């Protein structure tokens, strides 16, 4: 079974650091997207960053050049560094994997999800 | 089982013959006509009430076999109704027949 | 032998028509199918669609009866539709082979460059090209041979043989099958190539720790990968071969045989539907779409 670990996460002060990590163990086939979604209180999930398997990456306008992601070259594990955290940026943040190993579609799996809460 | 026909008694065993007739064109000369001999008497009795196994001897009667245009031998000829239905030239096995003979018969 | 045959084209017609007429609907009928793959999918499942309610039938009496029995003109507008169906048919799964790379391994680049109107034209184009493969050439009967057992066929209406010259057969048989077949092959073995590479990368990674084994994701990935080549190339090889054998010596093959290969072809298009829509959210449509 595949299954989705983060850590990381919690509370911290406006202009600081924070860095998420999701473990993904179990079989996910060599060409997938690891990424990080958010979703702040009372809004819709949105994308915050994506790391491909070929290591081309797709983050969000909010967070560009704040945040960067990037992904263990051994294990399958992604980690979201997070500078100059901003209110803004609380919310629950979900680690995903979309797995292209069926080839006509892809199939998604989600993390639980972990706080990042960023008091002023 | 085989019905051995004549020149004569072609007419009256074959065209004028209830369902489903399969002629053997054969020689004693022949060792291809020979080789499908006890093959044919296998069918004979294998497809009982489905098919009549009918042989004529090209030697002994050589006037059938040019009105039906003949070339080789053996030639297996099925007959449905006074005519002819499907055709077969050379020497087979019994599983190469009975898939000639499955396929024809069963419309 | 005859009983049989007729009753194995009914249930053809029957998978053809059942499955894309599920598949169409299912597209249409649920917010969530409706992507940018599946948009291809569409115009394939129209495609196959059409071969089993026209294409297929009156091809199925023509074997039946052993002559066409609805005249010169139909003989030609059903020879049309069923080689513009055929062509879309090949040329949109050979669409969705370079689709599903792209989203495969270049997935960032693929959604700002292929929109979705992009992807209209992409389609519009293969209908044309379809379209004027067939409808153009044999409506204006640039098709025709000049032989004289050849226009004895184009002068009776009760015969519907589909004699072509050398240039046309060649021509439509590279642009329907031969062409998507190699695109087909360039594309999904540079998604084995780059899946091999990428196993590579992660055994540099770990400093002769480990070697890396083919997982479950990837044995299924490999299977699948066979199902589209294998089914695509088992139905339409056979018949494309034949078609330009019989541009050189036609005595060579027998005619009950070419015309047998043009049905597994058909076939291929009941396939189509249990290749390309097993997605979880296909399977949870289709058994909406059961009540
Ligand atoms: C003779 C059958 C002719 C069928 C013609 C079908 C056109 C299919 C168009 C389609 O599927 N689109 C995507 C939606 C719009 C372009
Ligand atoms: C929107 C994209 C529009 C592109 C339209 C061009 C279609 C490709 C050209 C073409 O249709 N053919 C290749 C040209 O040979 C095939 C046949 O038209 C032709 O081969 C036959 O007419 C002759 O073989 C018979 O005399
Ligand atoms: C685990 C399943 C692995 C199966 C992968 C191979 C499937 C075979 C597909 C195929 O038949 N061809 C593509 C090459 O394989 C052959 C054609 O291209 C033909 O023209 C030469
Ligand atoms: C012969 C018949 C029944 C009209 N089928 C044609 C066949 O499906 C076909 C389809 C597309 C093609 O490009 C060709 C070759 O001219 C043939
Ligand atoms: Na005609």
């Amino acid at each position: 079974q595949v299954q989705l670990q983060e850590s990381g996460g919690g509370l911290v002060q406006a202009g600081g650091s924070l860095r998420l990590s999701c473990a993904a163990s179990g079989s996910i086939f060599a060409l997938n997207i690891m990424g990080w979604y958010r979703q702040a209180p009372g809004k819709q999930r949105e994308l915050v960053a994506a790391i491909h398997s070929g290591g081309t990456t797709n983050y969000a306008n909010s967070v560009k050049g704040r945040f960067t992601i990037s992904r263990d070259n051994a294990a399958n594990t992604v980690y979201l560094q997070m500078n100059s955290l901003k209110p803004e940026d609380t919310a629950v943040y979900y680690c995903n994997v979309k797995d292209f190993g069926a080839i006509i579609y892809d199939y998604d799996y989600w993390g639980q999800g972990t706080q990042v809460t960023v008091s002023s | 089982k085989i019905i051995h026909l004549t020149d004569d008694s072609f007419d009256t065993d074959v065209l004028k013959a209830d369902g489903a007739i399969l002629v053997d064109f054969w020689a004693e000369w022949s060792g291809p006509s020979k080789m499908i001999a006890p093959i044919l008497d296998e069918i004979a009795d294998e497809y009982q009430g489905k098919l009549t196994v009918a042989k004529l001897n090209i030697d002994q009667n050589p006037g059938t076999a040019p009105k039906y245009g003949i070339r080789g031998i053996p030639t297996l000829l099925l007959f449905k109704n006074g005519e002819v239905a499907a055709t077969k030239v050379g020497a087979l096995s019994k599983g190469q027949l009975k898939e000639f003979l499955d396929a024809n018969l069963a419309e | 032998a005859a009983k049989v045959m007729s009753l194995l084209m009914a249930l053809v017609v029957l998978l053809i028509v059942a499955g894309n007429v599920l598949v169409i609907a299912a597209i249409g009928s649920t917010q969530r199918l409706q992507t940018l793959t599946n948009l291809f999918i569409t115009s394939l499942a129209c495609a196959d669609l059409v071969v089993g309610l026209l294409v297929v039938p009156f091809g199925a009496t023509l074997v039946v009866r052993g002559t066409w029995l609805w005249g010169s003109f139909l003989c030609e507008l059903w020879t049309s539709l069923d080689v513009l169906c055929v062509t879309a048919s090949i040329e949109t799964l050979c669409v969705i082979a370079i689709d599903r790379y792209l989203a495969i391994t270049s997935p960032f680049r693929y959604q700002s460059l292929m929109t979705r109107a992009r992807a209209k034209v992409i389609i519009c184009t293969v209908w044309a090209i379809s379209a004027l493969v067939s409808f153009l050439p044999i409506m204006m009967h640039w098709w025709r041979d000049e032989d004289p057992q050849a226009l004895k066929c184009y002068q009776d209406p009760g015969c519907c043989d589909f004699v072509t010259n050398r240039a046309y057969a060649i021509a439509s048989s590279i642009i329907s099958f031969y062409i998507p077949l190699l695109i087909m092959i360039f594309v999904y073995l540079r998604v084995y190539r780059e899946a091999k590479e990428q196993i590579r990368k992660i055994d540099r990674a770990s400093k002769r720790k480990t070697s890396r084994v083919m997982a479950m994701k990837e044995h299924k990935a490999l299977k699948t990968l066979g199902i589209i080549m294998g089914v695509f190339t088992l139905c339409w090889l056979p018949f494309f071969l034949v078609n330009i054998v019989n541009v050189f010596n036609r005595d060579l093959v027998p005619d009950w045989l070419f015309v047998a290969f043009n049905w597994l072809g058909y076939a291929n298009s009941a396939m189509n539907p249990i290749i390309y829509c097993r997605s979880p959210d296909f399977r949870k449509a289709f058994k909406r779409l059961l009540a």
